[PDB]
């Protein structure tokens, strides 16, 4: 990579000396070394880039967002200098975007990537990076347009193929997404061996009835993406006891389970009252997990945060639950009423994390037509009784009764998680 | 969007620096 313009080649000796200090771990001394080069040579792009890299390393040594914010600006200063070589310009702004994403400045990272695409219009990899930027902010429409441009000039780019197929599947274009996901994974290009693409390829195949779906769950498991063929969560803590169905004693949460079963009728009655007098609080399921039917949820807690307006509708239930931080503090779970009507079939799916267990309390259960499968075992609900399963295992639900079915869903931390882990895991 | 019951989003967590 050509990093020295005409002037920097003349001071290459001073530049290499400072870089050796940064490479020797003496970051604080290399910071002042490159700062002195920037003072003496204010137009040197290599001296400016060296100052940015040292600020980057110092931000890690101290885990400082404020220091990294300065490095982000210094990387941009490199681009504003005259006669900057193309390799140095690309490297500074790409790293700036990467650090903007690390800080959560996703809007800023997008502008940096847009500037790179304008500067190097032929580099398709920068377009692929711009596509990821749109995906990180949820703009699947602009991401789709980007990967369509990449596939027009580079039709066999595997990175662009899997990301196009992911967007297609997200838009419920199930049958269309499969060739892009399969051929993209099979390309072996960097960035295509990702669990997210094995997950959605196998799920797309399941929804169209293709038997090849479980062959891809096998390969995903063999490559280290899934704990097993059945358990396909992607945000995991390794080593947690993996088991489809649990008993209350196994979870250790006996006091919560007894409290739910002893007081189940009051939980039912507050849910029925919301159905009758405030049905707008029940929101339709919005993750494209239904094949058909009507399925809605009324959420009291999410990501360990109490929903204040929701607890005004179920005040006694919220008061009862606030005694159990193992569920109210579960930042990777929810507490919610869940209603399902006849004619509903929920696609096989898994949750995102192995760090929770999911409890179901039966509230209004018709005598026939309702069942839930987890892994290879199908069960039914009982009014006033708790079922416990690990929803990181593939599960599927049917509702073919003659009236509605109402349950209460209570997520808890996996019992084997230490208190330190429950406080540090990013919320989902 | 949030990953409440499945893995529908490209990423399910948020970045907040260090
Ligand atoms: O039966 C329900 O209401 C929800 C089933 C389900 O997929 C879950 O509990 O995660
Ligand atoms: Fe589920």
């Amino acid at each position: 990579p050509k990093l020295l313009n005409k002037f920097d080649k003349t001071i290459k000796a001073e530049l290499d000396a400072a870089e050796k200090l940064r490479k020797r771990g003496k970051i604080e001394e290399a910071v002042n070394a490159f700062k002195e080069l920037v003072r003496k040579y204010p137009q040197s792009p290599r001296a400016r880039y060296g100052k940015a890299q040292c600020e980057d390393d110092l931000a890690e040594k101290r885990r400082s967002n404020e220091v990294l914010r300065g490095a982000i600006e210094t990387y941009q200063e490199v681009a504003s200098l005259p006669d900057v070589p193309a390799d140095l310009l690309k490297l500074s702004l790409k790293r700036r975007s990467d650090r903007q994403q690390f800080l959560g400045h996703m809007r800023g990272s997008l502008l940096t990537l847009q500037r790179l695409v304008q500067l190097f219009p032929n580099d398709t990899s920068l377009k692929n990076d711009l596509g990821v930027g749109y995906l990180l902010i949820g703009d699947n429409d602009n991401a789709k347009k980007v990967y369509e441009e990449v596939l027009s000039v580079t039709p066999n780019d595997g990175f662009a193929k899997v990301h196009y197929g992911f967007i297609l599947k997200a838009q419920n274009k199930i049958a269309e997404s499969i060739p892009y996901l399969k051929e993209g994974i099979e390309s072996g290009d960097p960035g295509t061996d990702d669990g997210r693409f094995y997950f959605h390829l196998g799920d797309a195949m399941q929804r169209v009835g293709n038997k090849e779906a479980y062959k891809w769950y096998e390969l995903g498991h063999k490559r280290g993406h899934f704990a097993s063929v059945w358990q396909r969560s992607l945000y995991n803590v390794n080593g947690l006891k993996a088991q489809p169905w649990w008993t209350p004693k196994e979870t250790g949460y006996t006091e919560l389970v007894k409290s739910l079963e002893r007081n189940w009728k009051l939980i039912r009655d507050e849910g029925l009252a919301v159905m009758d007098k405030a049905k707008g609080l029940f929101l339709p399921e919005d993750e494209n997990l239904r094949e058909k039917g009507d399925w809605s949820q009324f959420t009291l807690w999410q990501q360990g945060r109490r929903n204040e307006n929701a607890c005004k509708g179920a005040p006694k239930t919220c008061t009862l639950l606030e005694k159990f931080p193992e569920t109210t503090g579960c930042r990777r779970g929810q507490i919610k009423y869940s209603i399902m009507h006849p004619g509903t079939h929920v696609w096989p799916h898994t949750g995102p994390t192995n760090c929770r267990l999911r409890m179901h309390l039966g509230l209004v259960i018709p005598k026939e037509g309702c069942k839930i499968r987890c892994a290879n075992e199908t069960k039914t609900w009982e009014e006033g009784k708790v079922l416990i399963f690990d929803d990181s295992f593939e599960h599927e639900v049917w509702q073919d009764a003659s009236s509605f079915r109402l349950i209460f869903i209570v997520d808890v931390w996996h019992p084997e998680l230490t208190p330190q882990q429950r406080r540090s895991l990013p919320a989902i | 969007g949030k990953c409440k019951d499945g893995l529908g989003e490209y990423t399910c967590t948020s970045l907040e620096g260090f």
